[PDB]
């Protein structure tokens, strides 16, 4: 019917007017790497590493935000396209601190994987890194703030998702601190679920804080009984005992985020 | 030619005596064999490519010494072993008869690895 | 087409007999298969799409020494993957393993927007950039 | 290139065959056996004179485990949970809590010595280098329980053998 | 007359294994598959991961 | 899909004719093999028991797995009057060291958490 | 240092301690239980706290080459002396 | 090479390959139904079933081939596939020092036929393809186990099959003997799941299915 | 030691000094063997004209490295296929005549002497340069590197948890251990695990001509042909 | 070394070779067991200036295998050349 038609990387495939240059991409099973945007969580683009240039662009575009129209063929794996990705990428991991064996993030963190994949493999650093002060907003979620690359996805999700304006991005520059600013109290109900849309271990949970790592953790498939709904849920278990709870993928039922009480 | 070398320095395949004329009938019991399968087939065009040029020079150079690299593919009284085989080949495929299409297709994506 | 002497057996295909899968671990163990569900905090999605060969989990104790988890379930330490279900599914019939699937969790196409965290009537203007 | 090893030529003149026939009859091949072994007979051995004297080693030696710690006295490992991970033969089993401090730290670092490889790849796992092999291999024991270690033990062994493994890594470490 | 070496006195997984061991921890089961030529044997497998890998060493 | 490849039997008959001698070789094994492998059964048992690993598997349908499992059971019967195996690999057929497994719906409840 | 328990059974720095029962315990009389009488916690608490006037410090704990991975804590929190995840030496600054 | 980190490509060797690839192809239309020539120089022909003999016989004793050397013959389980088993032979020519690799699918029921008098050094080899996978080669004239032990039940190397097995021995001073008890293990296979979920190199992706 | 990327480590100071002053010293120690065993009698009649194959069936057999050079058989994978800097580098394959017993046990004595002057040429043309590939996706970072730098650290993590992602395929490689043809072959998955590797054995292929190797021969030498079989069960067992 | 004049003639003569030239043990030849520090060099690409992985990109620049012929006038050829008699040992050709 109305489904524009455009290229990308070569194959061509059609696709709703409006669609922007990411939801073409999975369509083929293109997966471009992105840090602030969330499929269920507004738009942020400020992240760039969703960059792909496009052909006969003289700018790479920001795949997040810009709309597709008629014959716009996707260079995902063209040089420049690349080249956006891993100076962007290096610049996420510029003030970053060296905290990979002591962060839970460890073995499940998005920074840590695409650097693999969308990655350099040496540094050009030879300054001092940022260091921001930690937070503390409960004692179900600890706060790094230092391990931050201000994708903003947590305000986003206090904002719209849980319902509450408590969360933001103080200061200027730099000194881009993501918080609270007075000292406040994230409790919501969906309060728990900020550690898993984050894509580092800038929030972490407490409770799980330092017991398991991903690799070693079995994983299994059950249902919640905390509440009514009934939301799926995996559960994490290794040597023989539960130690945390993840949300699973329902549309229906919980989309992907649970209840405080049942994390 | 020359002095018959005492050894092929291969141990099990000996020294004929008589070369150039044992590789000469063997080529031709392979052209002659090559008689029954037809003319469109592949296989046949490919040995009635290589038998009568490489029966050429034997039957015009009859100095094995030169015949090794004639046909560079070592010595002489193993050739003649290799040209057994070829005949053996010829014996062979006269049953296969691979002309035909494939037997089957290969039973849906059982190839396209990875999985 | 295969003509070597044809026979034709239309019994369903099984290997159980002959595999040598104990009679305690073919009827006793329900083998369940699911496409692999995306761990939450990792936005990678090259993990949903395959399929597993799960089974189910038996008794785990700890060692009296040192705290072990010894376990006597000799089959709780395979995953198999499967490209589609129906190949999947086969394993199970020529094994005669408990049977139970799920579907896979396609993502239901997500209308995003840039101009909506914008908007002049509609709510969906963002309180937060 | 290549060379043969066997092609053999005898002469046949009068002279070789004599001694060929010398070969035989007087066994002087064999006498070079005895003159051969009878040459070692009167050579100094190179036994050592263990245990008064060992063997020679070298500083990138692997041997038993032993977790060391900082100048301080506070435990290098941190829950890296890196070496089990990289650890071929799951030798390595570590479980962490919170702490009270909040240096959270592992309660069991069990690596059985009855499983490990002595890999070498311990030492390469935690950034802190906290896990090494001590030079020491005299660690037999007659009951096997005793050669699966615990996280007290280990980290004793790294108070006992701290004195030779941190020169050792000291001399070492430019290569790593 | 006939001779028949009935191996498998010291059959083990090794393969089995490798396929649950990635390429780092599976390397230190070809020092001990040739036992006597230890780094020959790790030869092998270097050379043919790196050619998957279509990456070469460096000279040195 | 229905047409399939035969590795030694057209039909069950051929395949029942397959474990016939087989069955006749195995029940005239037994006396021997306890003999000379020095063992403490008795001749029965080896004739009882030899009924019995042929009964668990009279279920089949697919001449192949029947008869590939026939060949499966050749594979035994000379592996024994040859004394290849040890006395350790025709006792562990009779398996005697564990304790009897429970079959009621309670025995199992009382044992564990475990059908 | 190390406590005592009532079976005497001197506690382990994670804090185990045998029951009164505990027939695992048996496997401990006619040897001995291995303890570590220097203990983690204890040891790092009495170690005097640097004084260093600057807002970010690093930690590289002493030959940067040699000890562990190099970290750049911040010492803003008043409160709290900042201190290394890796070193656990606490870094506190004078008045800012 | 100005990357010295990347490893270097032959591709003299490649399209030669190729043209032995094709060579092969034309004299046999009824067995070879692939050819592919991988980046690193590895010519690989998928073969039918029933082509044990015939191309093998083939590669051994033809004047452009010459490949009479049998590298080793091995199984690739793969559960995916309606033919889990696949049959891989490895030829090297002395005189063309190349190498060539066969491909055969097989079921668990549907037999292969020996080729032993092919090459008489799979004798030896197929004692163990039938012990670690089961499949079973026809007309061979033995099929003993030398790698399983004497009565072990199963064929290991299948994926369907523990790592642990199902069977432990201990000496059991009850019976002076040494006996089997189902597998208990005083610490479990703690399994790790390493596939990381972020895409790997887009080459080898899959098309969208 | 040999790890994918090149070697885990660099060779301590002053370690081709020592080895330089083995190398001149070993070679009077196989002049010690040969001393010992090539001229006597006994060893020569209880190995010489025992075991002999015949090439056709050596190579038929899928023997390989002495088993076949000790027939005649012209081939090395050193010199035919050579792998890594073999190419650089000179050596006489030492090919017997008769391949019997005696054959192959003059070739390796010959090989042990080739083998010395690989380490006279290796030493003499030692180039600088890194140890392992500049590439941190396949190579952990140097430990200096590890503790300043955020991209050594993180590539440091994948690879000793996760590991390098090998890309999908296939690869029978092949070099010639001093058994014979030992090759590895592997399939990638595309993962990061391995999905089967299967190894070719010298000794399996040698062990499976021990039946031919021994008809018309002593109980007495059926030792003597599975000596020089160069048979290690850890090998032929896989 | 250690063995007197007397003893080293006996050993020479018996094994007919001279062996206070090189023997089996080591002496105080070898290298100290103290050796300086290293000072290892860096990586090729270890520079600073352009460097982006884009260039060097061993896993992923590896491509799936070409597709030539699928299931779904001519000359005659061979994988490779054939193989080239080398030559007898310079050195040494007769053993
Ligand atoms: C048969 C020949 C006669 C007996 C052996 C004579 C002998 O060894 O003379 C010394 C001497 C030792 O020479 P070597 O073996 O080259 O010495 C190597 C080191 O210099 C050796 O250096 P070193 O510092 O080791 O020398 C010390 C050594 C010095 O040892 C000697 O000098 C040996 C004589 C006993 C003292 O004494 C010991 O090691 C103390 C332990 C003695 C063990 C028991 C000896 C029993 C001797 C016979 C008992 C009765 C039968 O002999 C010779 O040089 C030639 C043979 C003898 C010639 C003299 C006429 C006969
Ligand atoms: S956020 Fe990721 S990269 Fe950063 S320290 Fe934590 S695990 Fe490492
Ligand atoms: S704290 Fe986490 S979720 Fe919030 S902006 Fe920073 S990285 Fe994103
Ligand atoms: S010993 Fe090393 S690898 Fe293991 S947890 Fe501690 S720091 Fe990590
Ligand atoms: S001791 Fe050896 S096998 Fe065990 S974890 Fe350490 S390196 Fe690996
Ligand atoms: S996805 Fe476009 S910037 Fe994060
Ligand atoms: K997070
Ligand atoms: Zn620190």
């Amino acid at each position: 019917s109305n489904l524009i038609e455009v290229f990308v990387d070569g194959q061509s495939v059609m696709v709703e007017p409006g669609t922007t240059v990411l939801q073409a991409c999975e369509k083929v099973g293109m997966q471009i790497p992105r840090f602030c945007y969330h499929e269920r969580l507004s738009v942020a683009g400020n992240c760039r590493m969703c960059l792909v240039e496009i052909e006969k662009a003289p700018k790479v575009v920001a795949a997040c935000a810009m709309p597709v129209m008629k014959g716009w063929n996707i260079l995902t794996n063209s040089e420049k396209s690349k080249k956006a990705r891993e100076g962007v990428m290096e610049f996420l991991l510029a003030n970053h601190p060296l905290d990979c064996p002591i962060c839970d993030q460890g073995g499940e963190c998005d920074l840590q994987d695409q650097s693999m994949m969308f990655g350099s493999d040496r540094s050009r650093f030879l300054e001092g890194k940022r260091a921001v002060e930690d937070k503390n907003i409960g004692p179900l979620v600890k706060t790094i703030m230092t391990r931050c690359i201000q994708c903003t996805r947590c305000i986003r999700f206090a904002s719209e998702i849980a319902g509450v304006d408590d969360l933001g991005t103080t200061g200027r520059g730099n000194d881009m601190q993501v918080g609270t600013y007075i000292e406040k109290m994230f409790m919501s109900e969906l309060s728990g679920n900020i550690i898993d849309i984050c894509p580092v271990g800038a929030l972490t949970s407490k409770p799980y804080a330092f017991t398991a790592r991903p690799w070693e953790t079995r994983k299994t498939e059950s249902i919640d009984v905390m509440d009514a709904v009934g939301s799926n849920i995996v559960v994490s278990t290794r040597t023989g005992e539960v130690m945390r709870i993840l949300p699973r993928m329902h549309e229906d039922i919980n989309e992907e985020w649970i209840s405080d009480k049942t994390r | 030619a020359g002095l018959l070398k005492k050894t092929t320095g291969l141990v099990g395949l000996a020294v004929c005596e008589t070369p150039h004329e044992r590789l000469k009938i063997l080529y031709t019991k392979i052209l002659d064999v090559l008689g029954q399968i037809p003319k469109n087939a592949a296989y046949r065009k490919y040995t009635e490519q290589i038998t009568n040029e490489k029966l050429g020079m034997v039957k015009a150079e009859p100095d094995v010494k030169k015949l090794e690299e004639q046909l560079q593919g070592g010595q002489i009284e193993e050739v003649i072993l290799q040209a057994e085989n070829e005949l053996s080949l010829a014996r062979k495929m006269l049953r296969w008869k691979p002309w035909e299409p494939l037997v089957e297709e290969p039973p849906a994506n059982q190839w396209k690895w990875p999985i | 087409t295969q003509d070597t002497q044809l026979i034709a057996v239309d019994e369903k295909l099984d290997i159980t007999t002959l595999t040598g899968v104990p009679e305690e671990h073919i009827k006793t163990r329900k083998v369940r298969i699911f496409v692999p569900a995306r761990n939450n905090m990792q936005s990678g999605v090259n993990n949903t799409k395959k399929w597993k060969m799960e089974f189910d989990t038996r008794e785990r104790w700890e060692n009296p020494l040192m705290g072990w988890s010894s376990t006597a379930d000799p089959l709780s330490n395979l995953v198999l993957t499967f490209s589609t279900k129906e190949d999947a599914v086969a394993f199970a019939e020529k094994n005669g393993w408990s049977f139970d699937v799920e579907e896979r969790k396609v993502p239901k196409p997500k209308s995003k927007s840039y101009g909506a965290n914008f908007s002049w009537n509609k709510r969906t203007r963002v309180s937060t950039k | 290139t290549y060379k043969f090893v066997n092609m053999r030529e005898p002469s046949m003149d009068m002279k070789s065959v004599t001694d060929r026939a010398a070969q035989t009859l007087l066994w002087t091949e064999l006498v070079r056996g005895l003159g051969m072994t009878l040459s070692y007979l009167f050579r100094e051995p190179a036994t050592i004179n263990y245990p008064f004297e060992k063997g020679p080693l070298s500083p990138r030696f692997r041997g038993e485990h032993a977790l060391r710690r900082y100048p301080s006295g506070e435990e290098r490992c941190i829950a890296c949970k890196l070496c089990e991970a990289v650890c071929p033969a799951q030798a390595i089993t570590i479980e962490a809590e919170p702490r009270a401090d909040g240096s959270r730290r592992t309660t069991r670092y069990d690596i059985d010595m009855t499983k490990c490889i002595y890999c070498g790849f311990c030492q390469e796992a935690c950034p802190v280098d906290a896990i090494v092999e001590g030079p020491n291999f005299e660690f037999s024991t007659e009951t096997h329980e005793e050669l699966l270690y615990n996280k007290e033990k280990l980290l004793n062994n790294g108070d006992k053998w701290e004195a030779e493994i941190a020169a050792n890594i000291q001399a070492d470490y430019l290569y790593r | 007359r006939k001779c028949d070496p009935h191996i498998g006195l010291l059959h083990r997984g090794t393969e089995k294994l490798i396929e649950y061991k990635t390429y780092l921890q599976a390397l230190p089961y070809f020092d001990r598959l040739d036992y006597v030529s230890m780094m020959c044997n790790e030869q092998a497998y270097s050379l043919a991961v790196e050619k998957l890998l279509n990456i070469q060493p460096p000279p040195r | 899909g229905t047409s399939v490849k035969p590795i030694f039997s057209r039909d069950m008959n051929e395949a029942k004719r397959r474990v016939r001698e087989l069955y006749r070789a195995w029940y005239r094994e037994v006396p021997n093999t306890v003999h000379l492998f020095q063992l403490d059964i008795s001749v029965k048992q080896g004739r009882d028991k030899v009924r019995e690993m042929f009964m668990k598997n009279a279920h089949v349908t697919d001449p192949r797995v029947v008869d590939l499992l026939v060949i499966k059971g050749k594979m035994e019967l000379e592996e024994t009057i040859n004394v290849w195996k040890q006395r350790t690999h025709i006792m562990r057929f009779f398996h005697e060291t564990e304790a009897p497994r429970p079959t009621d719906f309670l025995s199992k409840f009382y044992v564990g958490h475990d059908p | 240092g190390v406590r005592t328990s009532p079976t005497g059974e001197k506690v382990t720095h994670t804090g185990q301690a045998y029951d009164d029962g505990d027939y695992r315990r048996v496997r401990f009389s006619d040897r001995q239980k291995e303890v570590n009488e220097n203990f983690a916690i204890d040891l790092i608490a009495e170690q005097p706290v640097s004084e260093v006037g600057s807002r970010v410090i690093s930690c590289d704990g002493g030959g940067g080459a040699l000890g562990h991975p190099r970290v750049y804590i911040n010492l803003d929190k008043e409160t709290k002396t900042g201190t290394c995840g890796y070193c656990g030496l606490q870094f506190r600054q004078p008045h800012h | 090479d100005t990357r010295p980190t990347i490893r270097p490509r032959n591709d003299v060797v490649h399209k030669q390959l190729s043209a032995f690839g094709q060579y092969v192809a034309e004299i046999l239309p009824k067995y070879v139904q692939q050819v592919q020539v991988s980046c690193f120089n590895e010519l690989e022909i998928f073969i039918h079933p029933d082509g044990v003999i015939p191309v093998l016989t083939f590669l051994r004793d033809h004047t452009n081939a010459q490949f009479k050397s049998l590298a080793d013959l091995t199984a690739v389980d793969v559960p995916t596939r309606q033919n889990r088993f696949e049959i891989v032979y490895n030829l090297l020519s002395l005189r063309f020092n190349s190498q060539i690799r066969v491909k055969t699918y097989t079921d668990e029921l549907t037999p292969i036929e020996s080729s032993v008098t092919v090459y008489k050094a799979a004798n030896w080899y197929e004692r163990e393809i039938w012990d670690m996978f089961g499949v079973f080669f026809a007309n061979h004239p033995d099929l003993r186990r030398i790698l399983t032990g004497y009565g072990f039940e199963g064929h290991p190397f299948r994926k369907d099959f523990p790592l642990s097995g199902y069977v432990e021995l201990r000496y059991d001073d009850e019976v002076k003997r040494v006996v089997a008890e189902p597998v208990e293990l005083a610490q479990e296979f703690r399994k790790f799941d390493l596939n990381s979920p972020w895409e790997a190199f887009p080459a080898y992706r899959q098309p969208p299915e | 030691y040999i790890r994918p990327g090149g070697v885990h480590q660099d060779l301590p100071l002053g370690l081709l000094d020592d080895i330089y002053e083995f190398s001149k010293n070993f070679s009077f120690r196989i002049d010690e063997l040969e001393e010992m065993l090539t001229n006597n009698r006994i060893w020569r009649n209880r190995t010489v004209d025992i075991g002999v194959v015949t090439a056709e069936d050596a190579l038929n057999y899928g023997f390989s490295g002495v088993m076949l050079r000790g027939s005649g058989i012209q081939w090395d994978l050193r010199k035919t296929q050579p792998y890594d800097v073999y190419d650089q580098v000179e050596f006489d394959v030492p090919i017997g005549s008769r391949g019997d017993c005696y054959d192959r046990y003059l070739c390796r004595v010959e090989e042990m002497r080739q083998s010395l002057r690989i380490i006279s040429q290796c030493l003499n043309k030692m180039p600088p340069g890194e140890i392992k590939v500049d590439d941190a996706k396949v190579s952990p970072p140097k430990r200096a590197e590890m503790k300043t730098s955020m991209e050594s650290l993180i590539h440091h993590f994948k690879l000793y948890t996760e590991g390098y992602q090998v890309p999908p395929g296939a690869t029978y490689t092949a070099i010639e251990a001093p058994k014979g043809e030992f090759g590895v072959y592997l399939v990638s998955d595309g993962s990061s695990r391995p999905y089967r590797c299967k190894i070719k054995a010298p000794g399996f292929a040698h062990l499976a001509g021990l039946d031919k190797m021994s008809k018309g021969h002593m109980l007495a030498d059926v030792v003597a042909i599975i000596g020089t079989q160069d048979i290690v069960f850890g090998e032929v067992d896989r | 070394a250690s063995a007197t004049r007397v003893i080293q003639l006996l050993r020479n003569w018996a094994s007919g070779r001279d062996l206070q030239a090189k023997l089996q043990l080591r002496y105080q030849e070898i290298s100290k067991r103290t050796q300086p520090p290293p000072k290892l060099p860096v990586g090729p690409s270890h520079k600073l200036s352009n460097n982006y992985y884009c260039t060097r990109d061993g896993r992923r620049e590896a491509m799936p295998p070409s597709i030539v012929m699928s299931s779904q006038e001519k000359k005659a050829v061979t994988p490779a050349p054939p193989i080239k008699r080398w030559e007898l040992s310079k050195d040494q050709p007769y053993l």
